[PDB]
């Protein structure tokens, strides 16, 4: 950095916290002073679907304590698919995080009615990116939570899911831009097997641009960005 | 005086629109479930099909019923409140079991 | 009290959706084979077509049946569980041979 | 127990799809000639049209028949094998001459 | 491959025999692919599915060459072969098959060596007739895949 | 709103707010002195004000400044 001591120590500290797997990035700063922001756990850049879920309006955000997490392929078209899972989760009593590729108006509006009037505590967020890397990252998210990805390819109806088929986390926190999950229930050995799979494909990566995107997936699963 | 069903005709109140707490648990939003269950208000005489002696209708006032929400089934205010008018055959059923 | 079929009407439970292990071997994916086989739950009195003395329906409760998945055939919850409502003539058949 | 035809109903096996050696000579490719010839498997009681005493159907089990491949004619598995279900009137004919 | 509805008797037959299977076709529809995933995942049949190479006449020709190598029959409408009327005698075989996200490779056929050489001789004779040098190279690859290596 | 699941047909007079006076022109609408509770107004002002401190778009930060000003103070 041409004899800039501040830049050198910031990177030494960052490499410290992120770890060897962790990725350090450079962005335009808010102010005159340089800053370093390190996030550990599974963070990704998708916001809350509606502002009605906000149970911390002094933080401007939603926080849910010990939640189940549901991962679904395609669109959530109706509550008509959702019902037995909704009955089961409500009866168990835990809060819930809904991951899917989209949520339809009937589904979103019904979720808002249930949260608002206190029946079930539920947050809903959109899946990250597009195509195959969205599918891959959804499996990585399931490996972290210790859950099952519900999809048509495996032949899993949303209507035939049970509470054994949902992963879990210690805490989840969500903003208008960003989603972050703190400390999975997923088994560490399974996480490392899946990390090893992802890492092996880094060694095969012809596109350097996509190799970086593979580096982020290893970093989110293990270490920090 | 309200107004009275003809031969083969029945008048009923539709029980609910949406059985709102699904399973007894989940409070459903906008689902459009106009209830298939009705309850009998008036019964029009008998059926005068087939020329000879007139047959009494097998439905009666006080009955809880299920009907088809079909083309034949009409709806209008008794006093200020919507109730439904149809044939005995557009009705499917009356409280068994 | 459930609710009861009219004259000429029958109520049945559809046996399966998809007989999932094809031949007894292959585990079929999404095929859409809503079963043609039903089983009788209630039978509505008799047929009151044609003015004179009322005819008993030839179907009975306990029968295993096949029906057409046609326009006339309706479906709704008994308690919380979907069952199908139709005429004796939209039914095709009852357990022979 | 299979399942049994209703009043006015008949069950038949379709003889062939394509009488493959045309004239007895030429081996035809893909022609789509689903055979007009069937053979009777079960016969449903009699015809209960028109109120009074029930008429026996004029078809019987063992008959070789021709039918219309029309809208009324349905097809489904007996055991694992497709057979066809229809009315006496969607049947055209039984082995003369 | 439009449906599993075509596939059934072959699927019953192969599963009953017990061997793993490789499906070659020009495409596989969602119902067919999803059903295959359910069967493999839950252990009923061990099956891999791959797409046919290139396009048009050279795809058809290379599929015959692949059949000659495996000692199998190409099922087509032109020969008048329904998929529903195929049997286990009408499938070729190999010692091993290996498949990647990009590339498919087959190790050591059951096809008879004399039949392979007759088919190689046919392909080789068309090299001697090849006006397009670009397509002559593509004929050279087909001879090389059948006999020798690339 | 539909999101809260409130039919217009199921509203009552408890579900309507009130003001001391309202005045309206061909261009402009103005409301004089609400019935809304001052503490609730300040909680909502505090929410809006906190999002000013987060405002990347300076153009939209001005629009946040107008919303705080209309609720409390004047333009």
């Amino acid at each position: 950095a041409n004899s800039d001591e501040t830049v050198g120590k910031l990177i030494a500290e960052a490499m410290d916290k992120v770890g060897k797997e962790g990725v350090i990035t450079v962005e335009d700063g808010t102010g005159l002073q340089d800053e370093l922001d390190v996030v550990e756990g599974m963070q990704f850049d998708r916001g809350y679907l509606s502002p009605y879920f906000i149970n911390k309006p002094e933080t401007g955000a939603v926080e849910l304590e010990s939640p189940f997490i549901l991962l679904a392929d395609k669109k959530i078209s109706n509550i008509r698919e959702m019902l037995p899972v909704l009955e089961a989760v409500a009866k168990a009593g835990k809060p819930l995080l809904i991951i899917a590729e989209d949520v339809e108006g009937e589904a979103l509006a019904t979720l808002v009615v249930n949260t608002m009037r206190g029946i079930v505590k539920v947050a809903a967020v959109k899946a990250p990116g597009f195509g195959d890397r969205r599918k891959a990252m959804l499996q990585d998210i399931a490996t972290l939570t210790g859950g099952t990805v519900i999809s048509e390819e495996i032949g899993m109806e949303l209507e035939k899911a049970t509470l054994e088929d949902l992963g879990q986390a210690k805490r989840v926190v969500i903003n208008k831009d960003t989603t972050t999950i703190i400390d999975g229930v997923g088994e560490e050995a399974a996480i490392q097997g899946r990390v090893a799979q992802i890492r092996q494909q880094i060694e095969e990566a012809t596109s350097d641009y996509d190799r970086e995107k593979l580096q982020e997936r290893v970093a989110k699963l293990a270490g920090g960005v | 005086m309200n107004i009275r069903p003809l031969h083969d005709r029945v008048i009923v109140k539709r029980k609910e629109v949406e059985t709102k707490s699904a399973g007894g648990i989940v409070l459903t939003g906008s689902a459009a479930a106009k209830s298939t269950r009705g309850e009998v208000l008036a019964v029009g005489n008998g059926r005068i099909l087939e020329n000879g002696e007139v047959k009494p209708l097998d439905v009666k006032v006080g009955d809880i019923v299920i009907f088809n929400d079909g083309y034949g089934v009409k709806s209008e205010k008794i006093d200020n409140e919507e109730v439904l008018i149809m044939s005995e055959s557009d009705i499917l059923a009356i409280v068994e079991a």
